[PDB]
RNA sequence: UGUUACAAUACCAUUUUUUGGCAGGACGGGAAGAGGAGACGUCGCGACCCUCGCAGGUCGCUUGAUGUUUCUUCUUCCCGUUC
């Protein structure tokens, strides 16, 4: 019963580690902690770690503003 | 040649004039259309095709021989590109108070 | 913008297919004018034959530019 | 003889209604509109059909009831999947011995009411050199029949 | 009855593809003028059909002509239809 | 294009498929509606008849005019 | 308004076919059409681009993944001839 | 200002439009839309070099160089239109 | 709660990295200016092709249409 | 005063290199989405980065069954949709 | 006074238009011999079948057509085009 802009911000208050999927690029995923966003879902993320989908490694990228037009699917852990 | 068949078509409602001229259109087209004409809209078309100065003048003259008001505009334009021409136009096809006035205003300007 | 009427699909187990030929089942919590769909009970259906239970109660959300379509599993 | 004024002024969707205008030889088929699927040259005084180059659009070439004596072998139209030639002045096989190089998308070919049609050994010789067509003179063709050619 | 634009078609051979049967009743009746509309149903109007010609008089030729010709294995009948074909 | 109403339009979509149909109407987004539309993929070969279809202006690459009306 | 969207709004209660931009075709009964070309589709029979055919109860495809819909042919008589 | 209005100066101008699928259009603009949708005339389009999808589109038209009397192109598909060198 | 326009205008004059949407190309440089619509302007741009450097380029502009993300190094 | 807030954010925003290349008449190199690197001068800038160029020297890459060759052409006048634009890079 | 047409004025953020994009000799067809094949569907040529009237389902194909998806040519004759 929650519209999605009120369901982004509960990642932000509770500060959950969040897995985010890209858009028409299935080999790589990004995982991190949501630190900021906007009305067009352009997301600034903390502790950003790449996930090669094809053992899942990581390259620590830390602070990333991920532009929302490649954002697909927002989860957590 | 393509002109033999065309000729046959011609000689045997402006469809032969269209098929000969508009298919070619350039020189060939000119040859055709003009010929057809000699054998208002048609005149206009011919003029367009032509579009040298002398030729244009000739065309205008031809048109004048036998939308008079409409033509008069054309005459005026020709003159611009005069007074004599305007006079000629007036004498053949005597609506033309505002055009006459305009013409005069050139004289006035000159003065 | 008109509201996309998915009120029939509220609290319903739906099946979102996603660009890159991804398929994600879940239960709808919310939507918006951009059709950004919130799913309770996230179930990632991957390729061969696992079924990745992704977010069981943590109400995932999918951006509307990546949603291909949706099948309500129930009526 | 087939004025290009005549060729334009009968098109409807089911073709070119060009039927009862009795002409002699095609000179201006240059003037076809180009989305033509049917050429309706029936009830015409045709003795031949020349002047059809690579017009890959016609499906049904009507030539029925035409004083026609000859069907030819390099006369193009590439997708004639229907073709009538009935009710004409054709009278001998080797008039139409040039139906070998008719294209391979040829399926309906009618020759009823002609002088060629009443000959014995009929369906063998026309399925000969036209081996793949479907219906012949409003008659379906089986493949067991096609072992004749 | 009347004698109008729509020539009544009957007793066709039912073993034919209906899209093949419209075409083969187009190319057959194209010798008697332009065939404008052939309406036809396999929803139990099967065996019978409607063919509407352009000219009134061109329908009068083929009905005298083709009433009794074999066509895919059956000698068909051609009549004048009771009512002018709609649409 | 309002000039081009009620003509047959050979309209080329994004994936190389070509539609041929009578233009019923268009709009701001070039959303087209096509009476007795036919769909062909590989280019006469490989054609499918659709009928009265819509065509969204997102997918059109170009549209050209096929033929005159009745 | 948009005449195609106005056309699609009259197509409610009718059986359509929806081919999608990945290629799959959705034949079903159009009951609810949205102004942004979003369509709720009942009793849908669905066909993959490779040819896998399934039937589904309810499908709802977004606007910007639709190639084209095919409305039934009764609509082209009125009120969109003007 | 708005360079969409810059293209509205290009009426009857003999340009070469290049499209996103590699289609090279060569012809004269009659008009252009405020969403850059370009109608053209007396235009033959080439699909330069390669000969290696789009190509199907060129063959879709009476078109590899195919010329069509009237062509309307969606403005979102244009990559770049080359204008006459005398301008 | 660093919102993106507060995030990025504060990130001006920092050697930031930008990955494109193609992943064939990245750019490392100092972000000079950024509008509301997230066009980027980088100075002393080094091009990173597939994660390895392509070369030094200079004052560069990146369209909004290709910015996959942007990172601070 | 709508336009002044539009044009001064235009002035020292990310549209500076498209505004500076034209004023100083210095060629900027433009790499497009299909790898058509375009080095050219700028005549005008738009909101969408629509660009009208002069003395365009488009360079692209053609791949075959041996060493890749370089294909380049000179275009005197060019109008360019901003959609293909990835990178505007000014060379000194 | 009304109707129609074309321009001016009023307008890059996910569903539309400001891109998720890119990477004698040649040719064709048919047949024979020696070292293209299997799936999923989608429309056709025959019928022992079904069905019976005015408002296409099933089975063969005895070498019917056609899109995904995996794997790995030479000789001889006949018919057309070109020099």
């Amino acid at each position: 019963m929650v519209p999605p802009i009120n369901c982004i911000f509960n990642f932000l208050q509770q500060q959950t580690p969040v897995t985010i999927w890209l858009f028409e690029q299935i080999g790589i995923r990004i995982k991190g902690k949501i630190v900021g966003f906007d009305e067009f879902m352009n997301v600034v993320i903390d502790e950003a770690v790449e996930i090669p989908v094809n053992v899942e490694k990581g390259t620590p990228l830390g602070k990333i503003l991920l532009k929302g037009d490649n954002i697909t699917l927002i989860t957590s852990a | 040649d393509e002109d033999v068949a065309f000729e046959y078509e011609i000689q045997k409602n402006i469809l032969t004039w269209k098929r000969y001229i508009e298919y070619w259109k350039d020189k060939q087209i000119r040859w055709l259309y003009e010929r057809f004409c000699s054998q208002t809209s048609i005149w206009e078309d011919y003029i367009r095709w032509e579009s040298e100065t002398s030729r244009i003048f000739w065309l205008f003259q031809r048109c004048l021989k036998s939308d008079c008001d409409r033509i008069c505009l054309s005459y005026l334009e020709l003159a611009i590109e005069i007074r004599h021409a305007l006079a000629s136009s007036l004498m053949k096809m005597e609506m033309h108070r505002k055009v006459w006035d305009p013409v005069i205003k050139f004289v006035e300007e000159k003065v | 913008v008109s509201t996309p009427e998915l009120k029939k699909y509220m609290d319903k187990k739906i099946l979102l297919n996603i660009n890159g030929s991804r398929k994600v089942a879940g239960i709808l919590r919310g939507y918006d004018i951009f059709l950004n769909v919130v799913l309770d009970d996230a179930m990632e259906i991957n390729g061969e034959d696992p079924a990745n239970n992704h977010q069981l109660g943590l109400q995932t959300v999918i951006r509307g530019n990546s949603i291909i379509s949706l099948e309500a599993l129930d009526a | 003889k087939f004025t290009p004024s005549i060729v334009i002024d009968p098109q409807y969707y089911v073709d070119l209604q060009l039927e009862t205008d009795s002409e002699s030889m095609p000179s201006s088929l240059k003037h076809l509109t180009k989305p033509t699927h049917i050429l309706d040259l029936t009830n015409n005084d045709l003795i031949m059909i020349p002047d059809l180059s690579r017009r890959d659009d016609i499906h049904t070439l009507l030539l029925g009831r035409n004083n026609i004596v000859e069907v030819d072998g390099r006369l193009l139209p590439m997708n004639v999947q229907n073709l009538t030639l009935s009710n004409n002045s054709i009278r001998r096989f080797e008039d139409l011995q040039r139906l070998r190089r008719a294209p391979r998308t040829l399926k309906n070919l009618t020759l009823i009411g002609n002088q060629v049609c009443h000959l014995a050994n009929y369906r063998e010789h026309v399925l000969r050199l036209v081996p793949h067509l479907e219906t012949l003179d409003f008659q379906n063709v089986t493949a067991e029949e096609r072992k004749s050619a | 009855t009347e004698a109008k634009n729509t020539l009544y078609v009957s007793q066709l051979n039912e073993k034919i593809n209906m899209q093949r049967l419209r075409v083969n009743l187009f190319l057959l009746f194209a010798t008697f003028g332009e065939v404008l509309k052939v309406s036809m149903n396999f929803k139990k109007q099967r065996g019978q059909a409607f063919i509407t010609m352009r000219t009134i008089d061109q329908a009068s030729l083929a009905q005298i002509s083709l009433n009794g010709e074999r066509f895919f294995g059956k000698p068909l009948k051609v009549e004048f239809s009771k009512s002018e074909t709609k649409t | 294009l309002a000039n081009l109403i009620d003509y047959k339009l050979r309209v080329l979509t994004q994936d190389g498929r070509v539609y041929i149909g009578q233009l019923m109407a268009f709009d701001k987004h070039m959303n087209l509606v096509l009476n007795e539309c036919i769909e062909e993929r590989v280019p006469k070969v490989e054609k499918r008849v659709l009928g009265l279809t819509i065509l969204r202006g997102e997918q059109i690459l170009s549209t050209v005019v096929e033929d005159k009306p009745l | 308004n948009g005449i195609p969207v106005k056309l699609l709004n009259e197509a409610q209660g009718h059986i359509v076919s929806l081919e999608l931009t990945t290629g799959a075709t959705y034949r079903g009964k159009l009951v609810e059409s949205e102004d942004s070309m979003n369509v709720q589709l009942r009793d849908v029979i669905a066909t993959e681009p490779q040819g896998a055919v399934t039937h589904m109860d309810q499908i709802f495809v977004r606007g910007s993944q639709i190639k084209f819909i095919v409305v039934p042919d009764l609509l082209k008589n009125a009120p969109l001839f003007k | 200002m708005k360079l969409v209005n810059f293209l509205k100066k290009l009426r009857n101008e003999q340009v070469t439009i290049e499209l996103k699928n590699g289609t090279t259009v060569w012809g004269t603009l009659q008009s252009v839309s405020p969403q850059m949708n370009a109608i053209l005339t007396d235009v033959k389009l080439t699909l330069p070099q390669p000969r290696l999808i789009a190509m199907a589109s060129l063959y879709l038209t009476g078109g590899n160089i195919a010329s069509l009397q009237y062509i309307n192109i969606r403005g979102n598909t244009i990559r770049q239109i080359i204008l006459p060198d005398s301008l | 709660p660093v919102n993106p326009k507060p995030f990025l205008k504060g990130l001006v004059n920092h050697r930031v990295g930008v990955k494109l949407k193609f992943n064939s190309t990245e750019y490392r440089g100092t972000l000079v200016s950024t509008d509301n619509y997230f066009n980027l302007q980088l100075n002393e741009a080094e091009e990173f092709v597939a994660g390895v450097s392509h070369g030094t380029l200079g004052e560069i502009f990146i369209r909004c249409n290709n910015v996959l993300y942007i990172r601070e190094l | 005063e709508l336009e002044e807030l539009e044009e001064f954010e235009f002035k020292h925003g990310p549209m500076s290199l498209i505004n500076d290349a034209m004023v100083t008449r210095t060629p900027v190199i433009i790499s497009l989405r299909n790898n058509h690197k375009i080095i050219a001068r700028v005549k005008a800038f738009d909101r969408h980065c629509n660009m009208v160029l002069e003395n365009v020297k488009e360079l692209w890459t053609e791949k075959k069954g041996k060493n890749v060759i370089n294909r380049e052409r000179f275009i005197s006048k060019l109008f360019l949709r901003g959609d293909s634009v990835i990178v505007v890079l000014k060379t000194p």
